[PDB]
């Protein structure tokens, strides 16, 4: 019997959206429909949120979540104002009963519809 | 002094572009919102010198130490347009619209040398950006209440 985390997991829940871009293209134009799912988590910070040094300074919020569901990489992670793309240090206990990822904030505003 | 905060006005009112978009260089300012396309310019270049004037003024007596000079100031761009504001720039930069409102900016304006797509490592992400290379080519300037000479006495000697 495989243990599984999920109990583990409801109580430091909270709602968050999952959406996924499936570019589209024609003669080489870039457009992105979205998919948008509401989708239970839990959020703790990353990579403590610095400020980088270049010819101007930038700074990405950094969160990593858990859920009972998959979340593959190309897929971003909304939960307060910002989404976040899920791009490292990312495992899947799939079998466990859950995954976790870390985030980027995309500082591209909110992929509401496009 | 004032040379990059000059090349920053004609690139304001040359792309008929905002104040609060146009950030000067390696200073702090947050670029927040990637996609807000953002100037800056890039004067990390090494400026050298090139020549030292020095004139003289007779009634209004004072005199004028002049520093003429170039420096190597790369524009940067960014956001979801970095690319056009890349080209729209990297062309028009040779115009009438150009060569017209630079009037009193005391200040040369060479041509684009060279342009690259190098973006930056935005942590997991790339955000476009893109730099443009051209000498600019200026001359600082300061001015000292020096005085004249009205005569010279004197006495000689023979053998």
């Amino acid at each position: 019997m495989l243990p599984n985390m999920r109990s583990a997991l409801k109580m430091f829940e909270q709602s968050v959206l999952l959406k996924s871009v499936e570019t589209i293209r024609v003669d080489f134009v870039d457009d992105i429909i979205i998919t948008a799912t509401p989708i239970r988590a839990v959020v703790q910070v990353a990579d403590k949120k610095k400020l980088n040094l270049d010819s101007l300074d930038w700074s990405k919020q950094y969160i990593w979540v858990h859920s009972g569901s998959k979340m593959e990489i190309g897929q971003f992670i909304e939960w307060h104002g910002k989404d976040f793309k899920l791009v490292a240090a990312g495992d899947d206990y799939s079998d466990y009963g859950y995954n976790a990822w870390y985030g980027e904030e995309t500082l591209k505003p909110v992929l509401v519809s496009s | 002094s004032q040379s990059i905060i000059n090349v920053a006005r004609y690139i304001r009112d040359l792309l008929d572009y905002d104040e609060n978009l146009i950030q000067f260089d390696r200073k702090n300012t947050q670029q927040s919102d990637t996609v807000t396309g953002y100037i800056v310019v890039n004067g990390s270049g090494v400026q050298n010198v090139l020549s030292h004037g020095s004139s003289y003024d007779g009634d209004a007596e004072i005199m004028e130490y002049s520093k003429s000079e170039s420096r190597l100031i790369t524009l940067e761009f960014y956001g979801s347009d970095a690319y056009e504001n890349a080209e729209l720039f990297s062309l028009l930069n040779q115009s009438q619209k150009a060569k017209e409102v630079s009037r009193g900016l005391g200040l040369t304006i060479y041509n684009v040398s060279q342009a690259t797509d190098v973006k930056q490592l935005l942590g997991y992400q790339y955000g476009n950006r893109v730099h443009v290379d051209f000498n600019i080519q200026y001359c600082p300037s300061v001015y000292v209440e020096t005085l004249r000479v009205d005569a010279s006495e004197f006495e000689i000697l023979v053998d």
